[PDB]
C-alpha cells in the first residue's frame, strides 16, 4: 500500500 | 509469469491564495491505475479504480485514506520549504511530483526499488539503484540529502521497498490478476488517400487493442519502409484500449505492392494486410 | 520550465455520418498542470464535454483525454482548444476524419 513521505 | 510492479504517482500543485495546495496519488499495478487519491473535496478518501480492489474491506481503505491525508498535509508544508530553497515568491504556482515503487520478477524477489522526485517539472532528487544513497540534482537537493542523510532515511524507505511493497504487490496480484493478464487484438484495416500528381497515401490502422504496445510496418515487397514512414504515437480510444496508424506515400497504381505489418501481443501471430480496393 | 501540450483529435471508433460516436481531445506532454481544454462544433464551444482525471508520465508531463459525443456529418468541421501557459495562444487542433 502507499508509503509515508518524508519531510523536504 | 513475467516481471511486476507496484508504483505511486504523486502531484502536489500550490496555488497561492487560490485555496489550498491540490494534492493527488495514484497507484499502478502493472502500470494499471488500481486506485487513486484527490484531496479535493469535503471528506477525501482513498478509492478503488479497478473493479477487482472492492475486495478489500473498510480499514483497508482508512488506513490508506489516513496515510494520504498525512502525505497531503505533509506536502503542502515541502511546498513552502522549496519556496525558501529556492528563494521564490510566495505568490506563485509550484509543483512536486513523485514517483516511488518497487518491480519484482516472476519468483517474487524486488528487481529494482526507486523513488525520484521532481521540482516544477524538474528532477530534484532521487533514490540510487543501491537503496541507500541519493543523488540530488541541484544545490537546493542537498539540503534535503544532507537532511536525509542526518534522519537515516535511505534504510527506512529500504524497509518498504523491499518489505512491505513487494508484500502488498503480491497481494494485489493475487487479487486482479486475472484481468492483469487481460488483452485486447488490434483490428486492423488500410485505407487510401490523395495526395497531388501522382501519388496516394496508404493508412494502416490498429484499433481496439490493448495493452498500448504495439508496432506497425510497411513494408515495399517484404523490406520495412523504415524511411518518412509516417505515424501517431498512440492514442486511448477511451474505452480502455488503444489506436494507432502508420502511413506512406506510394506510387498510384503501385498499391497493390505494399503490405501493412501489425504486431501486438495479443495477436496468435502478426496481421499481414493491403490496401483492398473494392 | 514549461512543456508544450501536444495534441490529437480523433474519433472513438470510424466515423459514419449519422451514426453516433465519441470525439476525443487526447492532450500530453504539457507541464504545469493547469491547462483549458475546449472541444468546438463549427467555430462554438462543446457544451457537454467529459474529462478523464489528469496523469502525469515517467518524464514528469501530464496528460489528459477530454471527450465529447457526437454524431458526425460531411461538413460540420469539429476541432479541440487549448490553452496553456507555455503558449503564447490557444492552440486548436481541427478532426481530420482521415487521421
Amino acid at each position: 500500500y502507499t508509503a509515508k513521505y518524508p519531510n523536504l | 509469469m513475467g516481471p511486476h510492479s507496484l508504483r505511486y504517482f504523486v502531484t502536489a500543485v500550490s496555488r497561492p491564495g487560490l485555496g489550498e495546495p491540490r494534492y493527488m496519488e495514484v497507484g499502478y499495478v502493472d502500470d494499471t491505475e488500481f486506485v487513486r487519491f484527490d484531496s479535493d473535496a469535503e471528506n477525501p478518501r482513498y478509492e478503488p479504480r479497478a473493479r477487482w480492489m472492492e475486495q478489500e474491506g473498510p480499514e483497508y481503505w482508512e488506513r490508506e485514506t489516513q496515510k494520504a491525508k498525512g502525505n497531503e498535509q505533509s506536502f503542502r508544508v515541502d511546498l513552502r520549504t522549496l519556496l525558501g530553497y529556492y528563494n521564490q515568491s510566495k505568490g506563485g504556482s509550484h509543483t512536486i511530483q513523485v514517483i516511488s515503487g518497487c518491480e519484482v520478477g516472476s519468483d517474487g524477489r524486488l528487481l529494482r526499488g526507486y523513488q525520484q522526485y521532481a521540482y516544477d517539472g524538474c528532477d530534484y532528487i532521487a533514490l540510487n539503484e543501491d537503496l541507500k544513497t541519493w543523488t540530488a540534482a541541484d544545490m537546493a537537493a542537498l539540503i534535503t540529502k544532507h537532511k536525509w542523510e542526518q534522519a537515516g532515511e535511505a534504510e527506512r524507505l529500504r524497509a518498504y521497498l523491499e518489505g512491505t511493497c513487494v508484500e502488498w504487490l503480491r497481494r494485489y496480484l493475487k487479487n486482479g490478476n486475472a484481468t492483469l493478464l487481460r488483452t485486447d487484438s488490434p483490428k486492423a484495416h488500410v485505407t487510401h488517400h490523395s495526395r497531388p500528381e501522382d501519388k496516394v497515401t496508404l493508412r494502416c490502422w490498429a484499433l481496439g487493442f490493448y495493452p498500448a504496445d504495439i508496432t506497425l510496418t510497411w513494408q515495399l515487397n517484404g523490406e520495412e519502409l523504415i524511411q518518412d514512414m509516417e505515424l501517431v504515437e498512440t492514442r486511448p480510444a477511451g474505452d480502455g484500449t488503444f489506436q494507432k496508424w502508420a502511413s506512406v506515400v506510394v506510387p498510384l497504381g503501385k498499391e497493390q505492392y505494399y503490405t501493412c505489418h501489425v504486431y501486438h501481443q495479443g495477436l496468435p501471430e502478426p496481421l499481414t494486410l493491403r490496401w483492398e480496393p473494392p | 520550465i514549461q512543456k508544450t501540450p501536444q495534441i490529437q483529435v480523433y474519433s472513438r471508433h470510424p466515423p459514419e455520418n449519422g451514426k453516433p460516436n465519441i470525439l476525443n481531445c487526447y492532450v500530453t506532454q504539457f507541464h504545469p498542470p493547469h491547462i483549458e481544454i475546449q472541444m468546438l462544433k463549427n467555430g462554438k464551444k462543446i457544451p457537454k464535454v467529459e474529462m478523464s482525471d489528469m496523469s502525469f508520465s515517467k518524464d514528469w508531463s501530464f496528460y489528459i483525454l477530454a471527450h465529447t459525443e457526437f454524431t458526425p456529418t460531411e461538413t460540420d468541421t469539429y476541432a479541440c482548444r487549448v490553452k496553456h501557459d507555455s503558449m503564447a495562444e490557444p492552440k486548436t487542433v481541427y478532426w481530420d476524419r482521415d487521421m
